[PDB]
Formats: C-alpha cells, structure tokens, sequence
C-alpha cells in the first residue's frame, strides 16, 4: 500500500 | 488488547507463582533463572567445589511455559564492570552461566540492566554470547527514563541534589543505552525495557526515546496514584506517555509489591485496560495503514514495470484523490466553455495513463456535474490495463472513449487536447517520472491547454530512527554491494521516528514547461534548525500537487489531505548515522539525476558533518524511463 | 484430504463456470486466459491492428478468486519450436502476452505444454518472463508418463507400432522435462504436471519421476473404468500409482469430458478422495516425521555445542532406544555376575554423556529386573542438563548416582568401570565423534570392561532427487564460498527421492579399542551396481549399532528398528548432477579425516565420471573436538 | 630463447652436482628433495623412531637458488594409492612432510607422478596441502603420452601385446590427467609436465593434449636419433611435436643418462637450441598479437562507451583494413559515375562514426584515384575524437569535409547520401551494434544509394581449451553473481586450444534493411560434427564482412584476410565443460535479444546434453544502446 | 527431530 | 589489442 511493493 | 507481565525478584515455588500471576490477569512473569541471592565463584577453592544443584530444574515446567510465559533476569550480584578484578571475573563467568541456561530454557526474552554509565564489559559478553549458537532470543535492556542518582530524596545534609537544569545530563540514560547498543553493534535482538518513575522528567529527556527499539515499559506500583474509590490510577502526565507507547505496542511490566493493599493486586492492570480501552479510534487512514507501520517497501515504477490488478485495485480505494480530480475538472471546464457555448463546445479531454478507467470516470462524471460536453482519450502502455479499458469502453462508455494502448511519449495524437489529466505521481512527486512523462505529452496539448495536474512539490525532513536504521541494514543481499540498501528509498509509512525539522520544499515541476529543453536534473541545498540533541538517520520525503488552482492534494503531515492513503512516506536513508546537538544545523544536498535511458536521486550530509555521496551514478538505485 | 481441480478449455462464462466447478467439489479451475482459437498477429498488417478487447477482463472475479481459483493455459497455437520463423516469432509475442497477463492477474499457477522433444525457445520465452518482475508464480510443465506417438492405435497401414522394447526410448518424456528445468536452471518455480494414460509404461518408466517435482497429477475421465454399479474407477495398478502420488501430496487434475454420462461428474472426484480415505494409516515414525519430509536440518554437535532443553526432550520422546539400552545392559549384568554372586558383587556403570538422566533410569531399571547390584556414575559435560541431572539425584536416585560434571576426556575417574553406557551416535553413527571420546574414556574402563554400544557401521547408498539437489542448492548464505552448501551433511527425512543401490557398509568402531594410536581416520571405496537410467544426486547415509550381543539399533532402511525415530537418514550431496545409464557402477570414495581440533569427511565420485573432491581440509564442514 | 631442465634421480653432492649441470647450459635441475630410495615409517616402532637428520639441510643452497634452480620430485616409493592400508598411511604421512618441505625451501615446482588409473589419494593429499598455508608453488603432474603397459616390449610368451588398435584406449593416460585435476577442482598451480616416448603415438592421441596447461615437456634421453656424426637428433614426426610445444612456451626437462657417451651431454640440449632457432619466423599478425595469447579482454564498445586517443591509434596501425575500405570505395564510385560525368557529378559520401579520420582519408584518396569527385560528411559521436577531426579539417582538409559531432542515429542531415561508409563492426560481426546503427541512419542514404559494408556474417566454432576454462573461472568478481563471468564474450587471441568443428555461419545483417521494421532479433540452432573424444569448453567467434563486391575482410580462420590485426576471435564460454565423444554431434542454441536500451547474446548447448541457458534476459552481459 | 536442528 | 580491452 501507499505507493510501494515488496519488503518481507 | 493489552500485552501485560509481572516482575518478581522472589519465586519460592515456580507452578504456584506462575498460577498465582496467569489469575491476576498477566501474560508472563519475569522472574531470576537463579536464585537472585545466591552469589556463585568460579576461581577460588573452596567455594568454586560448591556441591548440589546450581539452580532449579528445567523439569518443573513444560517447553511451552519455558518458551512463552517467561523472561529471564540477570542476577543483581552480577557486575561485570566493576572496579574490582575478582569480580569482574567471576562475573563474566556468572553472566555467561546465566545467558545460557536461558538458551538452554529457550526463553523468549531475558532482561540485563543497563544501571551505569559503563556497561563496556556487560556489552563485550554480551555481545559474545549472540555470536554463539541459536540466534532466537531477545535481550531487554532494563534502563530508566531518570537516573536512579537523579531523582534520589534531598535529605543528604553535605551533598544536596542539584536544583540547576542540565540539559543534557538529564538525558544522562539515554547515553547509556546508545552507547550499550554501539558496542554491541546494533543487533537486532538488542531492544530497552524503559523503566518509568514517580516524577517524569522533562519532554526532551521522555522525546531523546523516539525511534529507539522499545519493548516493553516498566512500571512500578509506587508511581500509581490512588482514587477517591481507593484504586489506582495514574497523574495525566503520566497516561499521556502510557498513551504513546500503546501505539509502539510496548509491552508493559507491572514491578514492585501491591501499594493498594485493600484493592486487590489485577487492579494494576484492570487500570491499564481502561486506559487501552479508552482511546481514540483509529481514523480511515490509520485504519488502512495497519501492518504496515515501519515496513519497508520498494517505491513502485509505474513506467519500468507493468502494475498488477492488485495494484490497481488498491489505488481505487482511495476515494479523496478521485472526487479531488473530479472536482478539478469540474471547475477547468467551467473556466473554458462560457454557458453560452455550453451545447457547441467539446472539450478534448486525454486521461495521460489510465489504468484500469477511475480517471475516466472522473472526467465524465466531472462534465455531466459542470453541465459540459466533452471528448475523451483514455491513453495506457500497460496492456494488461489495456484490457479493462477496453471491456469497459465496449460494455459502458462507447465511441465518447477513445482508449490508446500506446507510451504518451510516442502516441501520433489525432486531434490536440484542452485538458490533460494525470497521475503519475510517486510519494516523492517526481519518483514515478512524471516530468519526463508529460514533457514528452506537451506537444499534443493546445497553446491554451491545461495539464491537470499543474505543479508538484516534494519535500524533505530530517529524521531519527534507530528503529527504521537497523530495518534499512538488514536489507543486504547477495551478489551486490554491501551497503547499496542505504543508497536507495523506501516506501514507508513512518512510525517510532522522530522528525528532527519542518519540512522544507526539495524540488518543483511544472505542466505545461516553458522554459526551453526543459531540464529535469536538479541541485537543492536545504539546512535545517535542530532543536534536541539526537541522531539522523535519513530523510522522510513527502509532496504536495496543485490538481488545479486551489484544488491540491498533499501529504505534507501539516498540510495533509484527510482520509487520503494513495502515499505513504519515502525515506532517503543514510549509511552511517550522524550525531546532532541542540542548536546545530542539519544541511542535505539532493540531486535529481538522469541519462536517456534512467533518472536517478543523489543525496549528501555537509553539516554538521559530512557523510559520502549517496547513490552517485545512480549504482544503488535508478528509475527506468 | 484430497486437492482436487479442474480443467477446461471452454468456458463461455467465468462466473458461471467457476460456480458449476465448486460445486462439484473441485478446489480449482485449469483454464485459458485468451480464448484458446483466437490466434493473435504481432508483427504483420492487417490482423495486427485487430480492434476490441483481446481478452475478458479482470474485472469478472475478485482478487482472491483469481489468486487462489484460477490456474492459467497457455494457447495451444502457441508454438514457439516451430519450424515456420513467422509462427516462432508470434508465439514468442504471445507468449510473453500470456505470462505478463497471468502475472497481472496475479495466478498461483500456469500450465505450459511440453509435447515434443525441442522446447528450447519455450525454456528462453520462459527465463526470460521468470527473470522480469513478480517470482510468486508457479509454472507447471505438462508432460505425459507416455508421448501420443507412443499410445496411438495400431491403425495405420504403412507405419505399424513398434512391439519390440526401447528401454530408453519409452523413457523419452522424461529426457523432454529434463532438458527443460536444465535449460531453465534448475529454477524453483518450474514444477511437472504429471499426464496420466488408459495404459501404464513399465515400472522403469513410472521410477524415472521419482525425486522430481510433481506438483500436480493429471486424470483424464477416459483412463477410467466402469463397475457392476456404473460408476468411475480405476484399475489396481492406477490405483498403486495414485497412491504413491498422494505420499507426494499432489493436486489431482481431472480434464476431458464425461464419460459416466448416466453417472454425474463429481463421481470421478469421489472415487479419488475413497482411494484418500482407504490407504493405509501412518506407522508411530510416519506419524512423528511428519512435517520433516524433504526438510534439510543441520546435523546436531552434542560435543561442540551444548543441546537445549526441549533437544534433550526430544530425544527422550523414543521409547524403543532406551528399552534396546535397558535390555544390553540387564544381559551384560547377567552376562558379569553369577546368581551366587548377587549379594556381594556390586557392578561400576558408567554413563558417559548422561543429558538429562534416561540412561541413568535405564541402568537401574535394568539392575532391578536383573536383580544385580549397581554403582553408578552419570557423567555430563553440558551443565544446563547438569542442573536436571542434579535434582533428580537429590530427589530420586540418592547416593547410588554420582553426577560429575565434567568431559569424559578430561575426567580423573576415582574407580574402574565394569561397563560405560553411552548413545553418542548422530545419523551417519561416528557424526558426533563417538569414537574420540570414547577413546578418551577408554583408560578408566577394567581390562575385562564391557563398553555399550560394543560396534557400530556406517552406510551409504546413492540416491537421486532433483527436489533434494535444489533444496540444497537454495542454501547459499552471504559471506561464505557460494558452494558451501554442497560439501556439508545434512540431517533429512528423505521422501521424494530415488535409492539407486543397495546401502554399503562405509566406516566401522569398536569399543574398547585395542589397535594402539587407535587411528580413527578412514578412507573407503564402494562400487555401487545401477540397474536403472538416472541422475546422481547424493549419498544417503545411515548406520547400525551393535549394543550389546544380538540387542541392535539401526536406522539402514532394510533393518530398520521398528517405531524408532531418534535419527533420520544423513545426506551427503554432490555440486554437480551425475548422469548414469543403466548398468553402469557409481564409485565413490569416503575420508574420515582430523587434527587436534576438529572431526570432518570428504567425498568423491569417481565412475561413471569423477567429481571434485567435497569439504577438502574441511573448508565448508567441520565437527568440533 | 629455449628454457630447459635436468631431471637427476642422482644427487651425491648438491652443490657440486647443480654447478655441472649449470655448466652443461641448463636453466634448472629437477631433483630429490629426500634420498628417493630412504622409505620412512611414520606409525610403527622401532623404524618410526630412527635418528639422525631426515634429509639434506636448507642451508646448502641460497635462498635464490632454492626459488629458481630446484624443481622438487616425490619419492618413488610414496604409493597413496596402494592396496596395504599400511604403505597407503606411511605414503600419506610422507607425501604431506616431502610437500611441507618443497614449500619450506620456496621450491618453484614439485613433480608428482601419474603413472596408473587411480590416484584418487593422491589428488586428496594434494588437495589438502594446497589448502594449507602459501598459495605460490606450482605442481607439475609427470604423466606419458604412452603408458608403460602400453609400450612394453612384446617378449612375454604368454602375454602377447594389443596388435588391434584400441581408439579410447591409446588414449587412457589423458584421462588419468582430466580425472586427476577434476579431483582437485581446476586448481591454477596444478599443471602437466608431459613425458615423451621413443615411438609417437596416434595424431588423436597428440591432440588430446590440446587445450591442457602444459608447463613442461619431458624429454629421455633415449628417445634421440643419432647423425652419422655420431650426435643426437630426433625424427620428423617428433621434430613436428618440439615445435608444437615451442608455440605453448613449454620448459623442456632432459631426463635419463648419457647415450651419446663419446659425444658430451650437452649435445641433447644443443639440439634443442638448434630447433629452437631453426623454425619458422612470426608473420606480421603473429608479431603483433605476441603477449596476448589467451590473454582475456572486455570486447570494445564504441558506441557506449568513447574509445580513448591510443584505442583509435591502435585500430589505425592496421595497413590491411583501410587499403581495403579505399578499394571498396573506388570501385563504388567507378559504378555510380560513368566517365562522362566525371567532372559534373559530385558523389556525396558520409563516414559514420569517422573516429580519427583514416576512413575519411581513405574516401578521399579512393576519389582521387578513381578520378572522381566527391563531397564529405565525417560523422562522429565521441566529442573527443572530434576534436582530432576538427583539427584535421582546418589545417587539411578544408570545406569538401564536413565533420559533424552527432549520434548518426539522431542526425538531421541536410543533403542524401549516395555512399554511407562505417567501421562498426565487433569480433562477432554485430556485437558492436553496426546493424542498429545504420538502421537508423538508413533514413538519409538515397534511394539507390550503397552502404559500405554491404554485409556481414558471424561464426561460431566449438572449442576445447581447458586453459581458458580456468582463466574465466578465475574471473569471478566481488558484488556480482558467482558464475557472471560465464555467461559473457571475451575478445582473445586464442592459443592453447582444439578447435572441434569447422565454423558455421551463425547471424547474417545486410544494409541498406529493406525487410520493414528490420527485426534485429535473432535464433540459431547450429550443429557441429565432432570426430574426436574431447571437453567442451566454448565456441569461438568470427566474423567475414562484404565491403563491396568482392572486396571482403574476414577473421575466419579458412578465409583470414592477411596481416589483418584489428580483431582477435570472441570467445563464449560455457559454466560447466561438456564431455563429447568420437562421432557425436555438438548442437548449440544462440539468441541475439533486445529491448530499446540494451543488445544481449543468449546462448545453450542442447546435445550432446543440455546446458542452463547463458546471460537470460543480459543478467550478465548487455551492450548499451 | 531425528537428530537434527535448524532449517527453515 | 584485436578489438578489446581490460584483462589483468
Ligand atoms: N509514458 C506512459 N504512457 C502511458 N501510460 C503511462 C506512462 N507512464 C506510466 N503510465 C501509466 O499510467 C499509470 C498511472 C498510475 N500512476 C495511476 C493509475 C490510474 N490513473 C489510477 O489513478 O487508478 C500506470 O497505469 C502506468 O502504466
Ligand atoms: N566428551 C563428552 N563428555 C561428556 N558428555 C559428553 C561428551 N560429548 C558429548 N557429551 C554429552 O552426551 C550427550 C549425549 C547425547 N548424544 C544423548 C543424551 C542422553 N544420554 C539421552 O540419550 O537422552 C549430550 O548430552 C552431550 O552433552
Ligand atoms: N551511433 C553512432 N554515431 C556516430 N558515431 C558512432 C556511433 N556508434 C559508434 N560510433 C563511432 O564510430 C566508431 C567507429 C569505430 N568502430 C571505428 C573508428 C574509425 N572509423 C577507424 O576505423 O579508425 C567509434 O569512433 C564510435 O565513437
């Protein structure tokens, strides 16, 4: 959300 | 709702306290591993030959309790740090002893103090025993917000206690947990067990925590108040720190013997439910955000990439950014057709990146709610959106939408546009390359034309997270440079932080460009006032966008647009962290960068001091065109 | 139980489709995303400028439906092998269409046809999707037990079936989905959708899968028979395949038509889930390892590193390995000490590595039942199990056990011992350096000692298993030589796999040795008979011990001790597959190698091909002393 | 100019023995570091406690002397590989301590020889000294061309010798070599020194050694003719093999006693020198590529990159190349102008990226002996090499030269072209991305206009080289995937290795494109029949280019144009090398890929197995745009 | 279990 | 030389 993708 | 533990120092039977402490309400007990009393040597004969069992049996509880219902404490004879040899030895030998039987117990947590200014030697075993075996548990270091030394009773008659304010030295523990936490070089299994007295200090010292990775908040009985009802209850000061915490999701740990002696012992802890309990709710926003507190995200590349349905369906929800839109083609229309020329006049209308249609729709509904007639182009690269387009414009919209499955860069318009509508907005403004975008647009826009949006603005804030500098670090991955994660943005929607100054403008773009080969490349310089002693660890980037005269979009914090969650946050980080002092200036210098081919952000500290150029060449991280 | 989809390659309505399917009980729907006729131009005018949607949109289920319902097909037009440049080159275009739109939708998984032996542009069209954006996805390859050329009726006039026996030619579809996972390195998200036919191949053909990552089994309706009732089964050896398939738990996939017209459809579905239901029910080790099928785990160090708490429990949980214990020592008891010498002799047991006290328990269960007097002493060098150890003997044992803490290399035992019981042993029997501390204990053992275990024997077989040679080669760690993770043992329930021959004796100890030096390196040759066509991927290691006399423990799958689970099978892998034909020897060669400091082994193939040598000097492996 | 050795087995006086043998004009002495016939006990008493020194003292020789006079030889009786457990153990001990000494004296090689099939302890051994301590010392493998079982004199009655030619067979001591260093993994000090026979054996045999690291050539003293002098010499066919290993630099080892007794011992080495100095002189390329034999370079990338002053000088020392270019030129322009309109029509010519200027001077005097007239266009994009142009048209030029400072890919050019002339051409033809070039400067040249060159095609040969295997392998870098070094071009002037199969034309360009939206883009499958046991390492690329007409330049070994230096061949190797034997059919996959801001090669062997596909989607290599 | 740790 | 660059 909030304009991002990915991370974990 | 609450997660809630009890501290004891004496535990005569294991079972019947953990029975006694799970009725009261608590969730775990902190508790000794080892008799807190029993004071073991190592070196000397005859006491080192000290028979029978060094402690209680691993037996007496199941691997489930041992795993989840307690925290370990050191021994409070364990003193690796002092003054004498023999104790520092046997202490080292002690401490290790300690460490691993709650390895051995697979303990979830065991609680150190940090009670001193010099911890170099806790730190050195410390950070011995994280590099041997399993790397699971969780080390709280039991540190006060006030110095047991500084809140100490005026009643020594030949050494009064100091009436004068010292800045700095009254956020004396802070300065030992960082200096604990640089030693053992930031592991992340490291975090504070921040104790909470009586007297809270000033909100300098209670603010010096921001951003620090707290656990758990100590709260001892004493500091409780008492109600006319004989309950206790805590002062206002008091309620507005346990308030802040609940929202890092502390767990809290009730130390000290029950003080409401007739009130029963839960009454505690009934007390922090009602204050949990009794809370604002969350807003849309906050509502939509949860999970994604201080999880780091890749900035998405709506041009490099094609987005998925997902993607798209996420952007849809968000409905303050449409009826903006909306309202500002509502109002462009009305300032370019007079009433007059209401049935004659066909406003061109091109929908520059349409994705799956909410743009469209706005721009449609916008004309039917300005009484206008209107033409429109729905313009799409991504041919997976391309397909909704298309579905829709057969089902619904007609020979009104013309949908084009083209790069706007490249796209033979046939007729030239009145309005061009977009966003291609990223949370830095310019991060998804709008500019290029519609500087590459501008030719099929008339002379009089309107580009919706007409400007944007990002900005920059100086910022303090430990918390957020140890999440940026474990981002190293194989087969790249070892530091490239701290050369790169983040999407991010910031939480434990601490902005350190206003947010101040970076850089500017405006639609249409007038100003002859454009040029998208940009140098800022920024310096900004600090008014606390800290550490930086980045910048948080945020933006603010004119759609059309006074119809903005934001989310600068002071000027955010309310219910808006299309953005979160960005943060530029840096890869080593700089101390600031009260007074001092933080100067950044950000660079907008490109070839033909990528746009890239170069980002340096110059004061007050500097730190190396960060992504130069674009070798971290660019932005495909 | 049972995993159950559809598939389909009509569908004139999703939603209605989707809901005909669930309700026939079906988990999933295998369909097209572009209708499968509509052939699509890229590069040629007309056709390339076709108008309207190219496909129905994403719009017709929600997000979750298409995440979690839908496996996608690729077009059967699709042909990017073809003979003809101009289809190559569309197909390669739609191909990459259909990928990129999958993805878009977001699917759990493709399927991809493998029907011919070149698919070499397929695997580049593939790579190249797999190493552009999102790696969630699944790509299932389907792929027959049996080529259509090989199963179609003995019709044609002028080209009769060939009746005579092509070991490797029936083996052939096989080789089509090896050259592809070769060519598409081995990637993790490239699966088989198994094709099942109305005839079986031989049993080679069907062994040729085994250790390969079937994800999904396809049944088409025709392979079924018809009972006295009217209603879909299979025959005994489809039903033995189906069997071994739900050990792999894999999704069943029933495609084509009904062919049980006055019988319903879900009928095919329900007879799967009664063969689910009718297998055989897990043993108390299936039962137990369940969970760790294919799981790599590091071999335990019980020297090096001090076990945990629920280690040490579970250990404990094997109630066959302490009775096998109790039952050597009461026959070495009876074996020592004459009836008329019950009263007077009392016997010296020595524990040497006694954790947390079950062969303490043992001991003097195995006294009592021999109605033997004992001594006993548990020796432990960890002293967190010293702990439990210690208040067992305050509340239990009494002075019949002396606890010494303390490493049986090291300790100045005060008497002889009669006999020394220990359980030393890892998966691979001397893993755990049994032997050298053994040797070190030795001295303190009477000249007629008996030491238990008397013997143990190490094994290996080679194995097969490209599920196996993935999971390992995922194991590359940052900072370490990115082949490490091949010249390492690994503790692993093997499942998915292939044993290629006949388990061999490696490496074998005695205790008490009497070869003065001891020497307790090794280096040993085995020749191993391959009966079949296949590819070496490891070795399986297992041992056998000899206890006392006739009482053994082994984990070699022949004489597997039965309901004992303490030790799954060691696997020992190779950095580079190894093709072998049928009746070739796989040599490979074993060292048991040391120093001072550390235990480790290195290991190399030598026929059919040689490999490198695995782990020399121990640089990715060692066993600390 | 030639580097030979004595090979002594004899060393009474060290001393005095290395000065009679640097007197004879030898370089070096390959010796026994311990007496070869003092077998020594490591394990057993008394033996393994025998006194005295175990070999000569350090002290007897420099330092310097050690480093650069002394080549170590292993006992003769060190049998790692024995049947007896005991000489196997002894032999270890003792090849580890004769090992451990060659590296305490600095010694610069260490002979071991390879004289059966397993020396599968040997390779282990060795592979642990080397990964023990100082990584200098070279190991030198003694292995024969013909194994002594396979030349023994047939004089046993009931053992006749193999009259029947056994193909593989002859060929057994090069796979005691390749098993050997497989065994070792590739090690860079592990070397061969091959020992020569009386009696040569098969030319397939010979070369079976091509593409192998040989150090040394080891040549008996036995195997030399004699003149009617009474001197030694060889035959013709092993005259042919000295000159074979002359080109490979090779040290030549004497080895063996005197048998030209009443002719003096340096006459062995004199012979040599003779050889040596009587062969055939180095030709103008061979001259100019000396110091670059398989020496691995980056390929040039002219339009990415702007080349530096001496590169442009570098390409201008080639006489051929540009003498060719005028001759294209001149009968161009004697096509286009009859003699008629000698004086009316100027030919306008554009030199597209003009570099320097050579192919500006070379169009100029190419006008000027075709009698014609001419008007010049010297595009170029490199602004640096326009300074040099810029020069050149002011002080010689003058107005018929126009330099323009553009990419010819952007370039508005005022006028048509008749004739566009370019070198972009990269070792495999289009590797410098002449097609993508010309195809957007196509636009500006006329209707009936030419293009010089008119076409070229690439090349690709499979190789053996196990040289260069290791020389990419040893190219892995930090930051990068481990195996990137593997799926990338290198320009090399390749030396030491097999060609396998003739070169087969791989990728053809032909300007001006008349095939509408060109398509760049390309697939080949190419087979190569392989009439030899041999490893595949890579494939070779060339390239031929048509200038004009008949006017062709070509690197193609068969139609290498002469004395033409300005490319060497590419080199595109494989990850891991591939077994082919006698007969079998090597089929290679190669891909030329592209988006709009890179060019990439991909490529895979499909028979005789599959490889993984190299570089997918340019993760390795790319070529900018 | 079966004499190993780690893993996942 | 021979159209490259790089190497040692
Ligand atoms: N040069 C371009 N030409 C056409 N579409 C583009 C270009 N760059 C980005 N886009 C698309 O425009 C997009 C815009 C999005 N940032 C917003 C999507 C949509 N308008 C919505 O607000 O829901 C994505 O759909 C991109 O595929
Ligand atoms: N040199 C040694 N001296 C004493 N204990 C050792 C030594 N090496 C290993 N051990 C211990 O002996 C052990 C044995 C285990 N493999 C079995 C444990 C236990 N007897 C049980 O069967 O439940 C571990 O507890 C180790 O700490
Ligand atoms: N698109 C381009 N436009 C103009 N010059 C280019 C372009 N691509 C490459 N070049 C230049 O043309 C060149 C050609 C060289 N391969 C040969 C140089 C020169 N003609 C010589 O034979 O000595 C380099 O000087 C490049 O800078």
């Amino acid at each position: 959300s909030g304009r991002g993708k990915g991370g974990k | 709702r609450v997660s809630s533990g009890r501290d004891l120092n004496c535990v005569p039977e294991i079972a019947d306290t953990l029975g006694a402490v799970a009725k009261q309400g608590f969730d775990f007990l902190c508790m000794p591993v080892f008799h807190p009393r029993f004071k073991r040597e190592f070196i000397q004969e005859p006491a080192k030959n000290r028979p029978g069992p060094q402690t209680r049996s691993d037996l007496l509880l199941s691997g489930r309790d041992w795993n989840t219902l307690i925290v370990g404490k050191l021994s409070p004879w364990i003193r690796p740090d002092s003054k004498v040899e023999k104790i520092r030895r046997n202490s080292e030998a002690a401490m290790l002893q300690e460490l691993n039987f709650g390895a051995y117990l697979g303990l979830p947590a065991f609680l150190l103090p940090l009670n001193q200014e010099d911890n170099t030697n806790l730190a050195r075993v410390l950070t011995n025993h994280i590099h041997t075996g399993h790397h699971s548990s969780m080390f709280w270091m039991r540190v006060p917000l006030v110095a047991p030394e500084d809140l100490r009773d005026d009643i020594i008659e030949n050494a009064p206690t100091t009436h004068t304010e010292e800045y700095s030295g009254e956020e004396k523990t802070w300065m030992w947990w960082h200096n604990f936490r640089t030693l053992c070089d930031y592991s992340k299994r490291i975090a504070v067990a921040l104790e909470i007295g009586a007297d809270l200090p000033s909100n300098h010292v209670i603010d010096r925590w921001l951003g620090e990775p707290i656990k758990a908040a100590i709260l001892p009985t004493s500091i409780f108040l008492t109600n006319k009802k004989g309950f206790p209850v805590l002062s206002k000061m008091h309620q507005r720190l346990i308030f802040r915490l609940l929202k890092l999701e502390v767990q809290f740990i009730i130390t000290g013997t029950n003080h409401h002696s007739e009130k029963e012992f839960c009454s505690y802890l009934q007390y922090l439910e009602y204050l949990s309990q009794n809370r604002p709710p969350p807003n849309a926003y906050e509502l939509f955000a949860k999970g994604y507190e201080d999880y780091l995200q890749s900035p998405l590349q709506p041009l490099m990439d094609n987005l998925e349905s997902q993607t798209y369906e996420v952007f849809e929800k968000d409905p303050i950014k449409y009826s903006q839109y909306q309202q500002a083609i509502y109002k462009c229309l009305l300032d370019r057709v007079p009433e007059e020329e209401k049935d004659t006049n066909v406003q061109v209308l091109m929908v520059l990146g349409a994705g799956r249609g909410p743009l469209v729709n706005a721009s449609l509904r916008a004309a039917k709610q300005a009484d206008r007639r209107i033409k429109l182009y729905a313009v799409e690269k991504n041919p997976n959106a391309v397909v909704t387009l298309e579905n829709w414009q057969f089902e619904e919209w007609g020979s009104q939408v013309t949908v084009v499955s083209s790069d706007m860069r490249e796209w033979v318009a046939p007729e030239k546009a009145d309005i061009i509508v977009s966003e291609l907005l990223g949370s830095f403004a310019d991060n998804e390359l709008s500019p290029e975008c519609l500087d590459g647009a501008q030719h099929f826009l008339k002379d009089d034309g309107v580009s919706i949006p007409g400007e944007y603005t990002s900005f920059l804030a100086p910022i303090s997270s430990s918390k957020l500098y140890n999440e940026v670090r474990a981002c190293r991955e194989k087969d790249r440079d070892p530091e490239a994660q701290f050369e790169m943005p983040y999407v991010v929607r910031l939480h434990n932080f601490h902005q350190l100054s206003a947010p101040q403008p970076c850089f500017t773009f405006s639609h249409p460009n007038r100003d002859p080969m454009i040029d998208n490349n940009r140098y800022c310089t920024l310096e900004f006032p600090v008014e606390v002693n800290t550490v930086l660890h980045g910048f948080a980037g945020y933006f603010e966008t004119v759609l059309y005269q006074d119809i903005t979009l934001s989310i600068r914090p002071e000027t955010h647009s309310p219910g808006m969650f299309s953005w979160f946050p960005i943060l530029f980080p840096i890869k080593q962290p700089i101390t600031v002092r009260e007074g001092q200036t933080i100067c950044v210098r950000f660079w907008r960068c490109s070839n033909s081919k990528k746009v890239w952000y170069e980002w340096a500290v110059t004061a007050p001091v500097c730190s190396a150029i960060h992504n130069p060449t674009g070798r971290s991280y660019t932005i495909g065109l």
